[PDB]
């Protein structure tokens, strides 16, 4: 792959009739050109141009220059005709009108992260092929690849569900819930804390959501306790025991009115009840 | 000393590949869109933890040997700096030679990671008891790591390719047991001399 | 005969260690100096030439005693803490935070807060002089404390204002240890670049406190 | 004289930790983290940057044949080496005062409770955890590396001590894949202002 | 100066501080702050530039009895509400294509695509309900985005 | 009726006549700031927090237990911090490191290095230090100075 600065060619790093072998070079005279070839290339850059000069033996690139016969003589009687040359090293006019009688001989020309497209119509207007499109341009860790609004549309819709699922409305903020005292309150969250509906996660979750405000922790404790029209499921964790059903639906609901009577107590007091139960918050 | 081996693994899914989301508060943020969401880079690619599924690979098949390598799978446990795991991922008291960087992916999570429905149904109702969401990578999604290993005996490439054999036989990540995780290895290792970047 | 005012943030922590166990709560004008000594010594400077010797008035780097919230300066005897007017903080050993790294264990004063720098200059050469490195720290940053290669105590100015010197008469409150031969123990050094010597300079002289005629002065001794 | 400036900005492409050093800060966060992440006062990640760089060029000119001390171990600076004249010997000062590695971030954008286990071999189960802290990927840290009296063998070391901490990382946990990094590089000679 | 483009309803109260959680563009225009609207008409308007040079009213509370209604005799479950706000966050031709997609009654077979009522009612009434539904969900469309998922959120929260 | 913007007009696109950046936003009352997720994090933790705000035998079995690394140094360095702290402080320590966990059944103690054994050994780490929690601290520390020689 050659890039364009003198001649760089990156295969051994080099860059631009007895044979070196460094990727065999070997220099012949322009009446000088330099043939080099490697696995992946016979590149030529052959100087200027004077009349009966020495070309190689497949130069299967050639990379000259002119400022115009000479150069198409040059471009024939050469065996195994080239599968792209490179117009350098002139006025790009005069480039230009070379190069429309290299494409007259059939041979391709090219005056001088990976990118990729997601795309997907065409136009033929003018001398090129297009299709006409707005998009954007992501610059990925390793590529560079183009989009339209669809794409945009689909991570602007998920970063508005991400914002409006993150800020409730009174929490952090500043009634009518259950009352009992504390006796019953240590009863309870220690009896629904061995069975398992009253586990450390849940605590954690009542602890969280009661520093966001009473109102937050109502909201919580309705949508664990709150049975599903359909499935008749609610969110609590099942207690581990031989409970029938209807002991069932009573300690869910000893599990209600507990968290709701404990949320009007103090929030040191609170705090003071459910450490015994989970040491961390 | 003058030498390190690099081990450039090239890893790519035969099967859906979880692992867990590691960090609390991405994790509390993808708890309610999806409630087991995968490991994340903040440049949104895949991370899977790499070194413990080599160390424990390579302590279950040379166990299995009868070698005496001791294990740093039990609580607490103590890496007794005498085997060969504990030379080459490391002891208390000296470091690991074979740093093994994590799994990181080549593409972002629009592209591998896709969200699910995991099921529980009841045995005797024939009914969906319990639903969940949770995140994987797809099925040939590749990811790159590289070991290096900083003073190279004989033996650490043919140890560090048998436990990629063992990791595709058992799987790597979460949910091991359900088919997930399982994957193919391939491995260019180079030698090196230390001072390559003067 | 002016001044150069100056409010120094520290980006990184710092760290003094005074004898039998003590760290500085703020770092002191002779660190200033030091550090502007380097910063000459390799801007090729003729008050790099001259800050070998102590003894050289002209350019005098009291201490950086910090800011208070109220726009005011900290004052500190029997009192190793800093109080000031406006009666709304105490600045202290808090401030002190033990860090133990791999076999080292020593303590520095927490970053985020604000001090105070004031360089009186009394000939106007030596005002250019100081201009320069001015110019030169609100470019890249100082250093003081020890530690200094590893980043401990970067501070970067947020004020350069060249303000002017009205003196001081009275007969009037320390703002820094006086070396009367007291009984306040200071210790400092001498390192001596281009000579490979190093020294440790002793001296004993008053607290930072009460003091009563000439006062011709007032960068160990400092007072208003 | 000359003094280089070398820029040096880091953007991490794998989680990175560095434990916390301040004690009372250490078991203030203990109850929440069992490893905290060394933080400022001002609430932004500061690593350690001066003994990676000592301890890459120590290993790799050690390899290529110069004479170094390697200052790891009863580790005692020489006065001699390329390291001791760069980076400081015992009585000659540090040509190279390298900073710490502060972030142009704060913390609660970039540094994020995590956790990691220790699993059972024969049982496949999570046998104990702990909440270490990690600091995300992209997050992207600074330090100013000041040199005196530079030779020309100054840059290309310090741009292969970097391209060192590039591919061994910096910072703690440094096997289990944290602390993959790229490095920015600016220089320039400062002379007089 | 900087011009906020963005009606202030949905102002929720995050302590003592007013607060909400919205999506932009910084417009270096009067420094504007404008919406995803903005966004939609100046891509569309590129797009006919690039190219060329190659409902019924409701109140809310009537909104929230109705949909509340059509929730219990599950016409509007939450398949159909979570895909209406697929179909109006998308825009709302879209919405008003999928809606009238639902309600097209298909000539050959007699049929809505609604989900039938639960319960008894009479086919008369059962259409007026179907066409109860089309007013009240085509009437949502002429509403912002913030009060369709204030509105939709009780009904299928994840919607 | 003012507006203060507060995040970085630095990094922004330009596209279609109009210098644009997507931005996401937290418009907030008081004049009409749009501040980023950086300060709604801020203040999500500062109301947190605010809410935040509300004797040969000894010698014997110590020296057994220091060898079988069931006592260790930092157990050493946080038990003799719990005696200069007091004797609260103490029994609260010993009663949660000895606090074997009723759902997993691990002990916060270090292992040794069977069941009815490592019991005996934890329940021999107990008597040894609850029996230490009530001697004078002149004796404590003698003791601990053997051991850790730090503290
Ligand atoms: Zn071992
Ligand atoms: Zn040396």
């Amino acid at each position: 792959m050659i890039k364009f600065i003198a001649f760089l060619l990156e295969t051994a790093k080099i860059l631009i009739r007895n044979t070196i072998e460094l990727t065999k070079i070997t220099f012949y005279n322009n009446s000088v050109s330099v043939f080099i070839e490697t696995h992946n290339g016979n590149y030529l850059f052959s100087g200027d141009i004077g009349y009966p000069p020495d070309m190689p033996d497949n130069v299967d690139y050639l990379i000259l220059e002119s400022t115009q016969d000479e150069l198409i003589d040059y471009i024939e009687r050469l065996k195994y005709t080239p599968y792209k040359v490179f117009l350098v090293h002139g006025e790009k006019e005069q480039r230009e009108i070379l190069a429309k009688r290299i494409i007259s001989k059939k041979i391709r020309v090219e005056l001088p992260k990976v990118v990729l497209n997601i795309n997907t119509n065409m136009c033929n207007f003018a001398s090129y092929r297009l299709m006409p499109f707005s998009g954007f341009i992501v610059e990925k860790d390793d590529r560079i690849e183009i989009n339209d609004k669809n794409w945009f549309d689909m991570i602007w819709n998920e970063e508005y569900n991400k914002m409006r699922s993150q800020i409730v409305a009174e929490d952090f903020s500043t009634m009518a819930l259950p009352d009992m005292s504390h006796d019953k309150i240590i009863e309870n969250i220690e009896y629904l804390f061995n069975i398992k509906i009253l586990s450390k996660n849940r605590i954690k979750e009542f602890w969280e959501e009661f520093c966001k405000g009473q109102k937050a922790a109502i909201k919580y404790i309705t949508q664990v306790h709150r049975k599903n029209p359909n499935t008749g499921r609610r969110n609590w964790n099942p207690p581990e025991g031989d409970f029938t059903d209807n002991e069932i639906e009573k300690l869910y609901e000893t599990a209600y009115n507990t968290l709701l009577s404990l949320i009007k107590y103090d929030k040191n007091k609170v705090y003071n009840i459910l450490i015994n139960f989970n040491p961390k918050l | 000393a003058k030498t390190m081996k690099k081990i450039y693994v090239t890893m790519k899914t035969l099967s859906p590949l979880y692992t867990g989301e590691v960090r609390r508060e991405d994790k509390e943020a993808a708890q309610k869109r999806v409630n087991f969401p995968v490991r994340k880079t903040a440049t949104n690619k895949v991370l899977i933890p790499f070194k413990g599924a080599l160390r424990s690979a390579l302590e279950i098949m040379l166990k299995a040997k009868g070698e005496n390598v001791c294990d740093t799978g039990e609580s607490r446990a103590r890496p007794c700096g005498r085997c060969v795991t504990c030379s080459l991922f490391g002891s208390m008291g000296r470091a690991g030679r074979a740093s093994v960087d994590f799994l990181i992916s080549n593409d972002t999570k629009e592209q591998i990671v896709r969200e699910s429905t995991h099921l529980r149904i009841e045995r005797q109702t024939k009914s969906a008891s319990d639903t969940f969401k949770g995140e994987e990578v797809i099925e040939g999604a590749t990811f790159t790591a590289t070991i290096t290993i900083s003073n190279p005996q004989e033996k650490d490439l043919s140890l560090i390719q048998s436990a990629l054999k063992f990791i595709e036989e058992n799987g790597i990540g979460g949910w091991l047991n359900k088919g997930y995780g399982r994957v193919s290895f391939e491995v260019k290792s180079e030698d090196v001399a230390t001072d390559r970047f003067l | 005969m002016k001044e150069i005012k100056g409010i120094l943030e520290s980006i990184t922590g710092f760290s003094i260690p005074l004898d039998n166990g003590e760290y500085a709560l703020y770092p002191a004008g002779r660190h200033l100096r030091g550090a502007i000594g380097y910063i000459a010594f390799n801007l090729d400077l003729p008050i790099s030439s001259k800050f070998l010797d102590f003894d050289f008035d002209d350019i005098i780097f009291r201490d950086l005693l910090p800011i208070s919230k109220c726009g005011k300066i900290f004052y500190p005897k029997n009192s190793n803490s800093l109080k000031c007017p406006s009666c709304n903080e105490i600045y202290g050993s808090s401030v002190l935070r033990n860090i133990m790294a791999r076999g080292l264990s020593y303590k520095e004063v927490i970053e985020g807060k604000k001090y105070r720098l004031s360089i009186i200059v009394k000939d106007e050469k030596y005002l250019n002089e100081m201009e320069a490195i001015i110019r030169y720290i609100l470019s890249y940053g100082i250093y003081l404390g020890n530690k200094v290669s590893k980043g401990y105590g970067k501070f970067k100015i947020k004020e350069y204002s060249i303000v002017d010197i009205l003196p001081v008469k009275d007969s009037v409150l320390l703002l820094s240890d006086a070396i009367i031969d007291g009984e306040k123990d200071i210790v400092f050094s001498k390192k001596e670049i281009s000579s490979s010597k190093f020294e440790i300079i002793r001296k004993r002289g008053k607290a930072k406190d009460i003091i009563r005629n000439n006062h011709n002065g007032f960068g160990f001794g400092e007072i208003i």
